């Protein structure tokens, strides 16, 4: 997270950290959506060019409070979207991981909500701000504490005009425009981390996106791209209700 | 609900409300920015 601020204790209890098992290495962010399911970006688990093609046994996740009541969980199974397009533009950059054993919710561990039809049409509008969190780079090339930054969702036409990469309805972008004054952006390896919004209606936090890609970090005229969670909720259902 | 509780596990009913904030009626230091963004 670039140009972000320190996160308060228990501010993002659904925050998950994805680690390489051997050798231990922080790979990506992720989010807890239930006591046994974790959402993340597909490119965090599958991206051959970066020699990433992980098996469930190659990874571990950490949840909860940052060296005692933290939670280390192994993975039972990994699910990557079958239409994830890593060769082109990262279309459908989404993956699911099932924990080997469900985790107990605590003051520091709780799931984020997934949006329903009415919610994504009331809050997923240009101008509205969401929140992204992560342990990624603080500058284009690391924090000692989880970082956070709130960013406005950007109108599609502006997103498309900001890059030559093909944008799909499965992505949205967010970040401040060059002259809005404020700054902020996610940065590698914040991928897999959640872009959440707090509903003023029921006071619940919903995950609207997943850190997916960007060109550089916090550059003027460019924006961060996120996997559109709601558009892919059907796949999440098939996978969860399938298995 | 959208997910069967048996595959999905615990959570779709207990989600998005933080024990240390919403549950204690405490606002975090920057969530008001999000609220402000909704208000025109
Ligand atoms: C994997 C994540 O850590 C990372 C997130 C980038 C977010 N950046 C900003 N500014 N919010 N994703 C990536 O690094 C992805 C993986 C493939 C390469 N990549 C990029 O973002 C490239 N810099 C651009 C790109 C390459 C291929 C397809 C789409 C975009
Ligand atoms: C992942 O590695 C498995 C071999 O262990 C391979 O069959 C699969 O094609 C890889 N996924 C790719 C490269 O997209
Ligand atoms: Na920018
Ligand atoms: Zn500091
Ligand atoms: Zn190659
Ligand atoms: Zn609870």
């Amino acid at each position: 997270i670039v140009e972000g601020s320190d996160a308060e204790i228990g501010m993002s209890p659904w925050q998950v950290m994805l680690f390489r098992k051997s050798p231990q290495e922080l790979l990506c962010g992720a989010s807890l959506i239930s006591d046994r399911w974790v959402l993340t970006a597909a490119h965090c688990l599958l991206y051959p060019p970066w020699d990433k093609n992980f098996t469930e046994n190659d990874l571990l996740v950490r949840i909860g409070k940052h060296r005692n009541i933290e939670k280390i969980s192994m993975l039972e199974k990994i699910y990557i979207h079958p239409r994830y397009n890593w060769r082109e533009n990262l279309d459908r950059d989404i993956a699911l991981m099932k924990l080997k054993k469900p985790v107990a919710f605590s003051d520091y561990i709780h799931p984020v909500c997934l949006p329903d039809r009415e919610t994504a049409a009331s809050l997923l509008q240009a101008g509205y701000k969401g929140r992204v969190t992560g342990w990624g780079n603080l500058k284009e090339t690391q924090p000692s504490v989880l970082q956070v930054v709130n960013l406005p969702i950007v109108e599609r036409p502006v997103c498309k005009d900001s890059t030559r990469i093909r944008i799909t309805d499965n992505m949205f972008c967010a970040g401040y425009k060059p002259d809005e004054g404020k700054r902020g952006d996610a940065c590698e390896p914040d991928s897999g981390g959640p872009f959440v919004m707090k509903s003023p209606f029921n006071n619940r936090w919903y995950q609207m996106g997943i850190v997916s890609w960007g060109e550089g970090c916090d550059r003027d005229g460019k924006y961060g791209f996120y996997t559109h969670v709601f558009r892919l909720k059907k796949w999440i259902q098939k996978v969860i209700d399938q298995f | 609900t959208f997910f069967n509780p048996r595959t999905f596990g615990s959570g779709e009913a207990d989600c998005g409300l933080r024990p240390l904030f919403e549950k204690k009626s405490l606002e975090d230091k920057t969530e008001r920015e999000l609220l402000e963004s909704y208000i025109d």
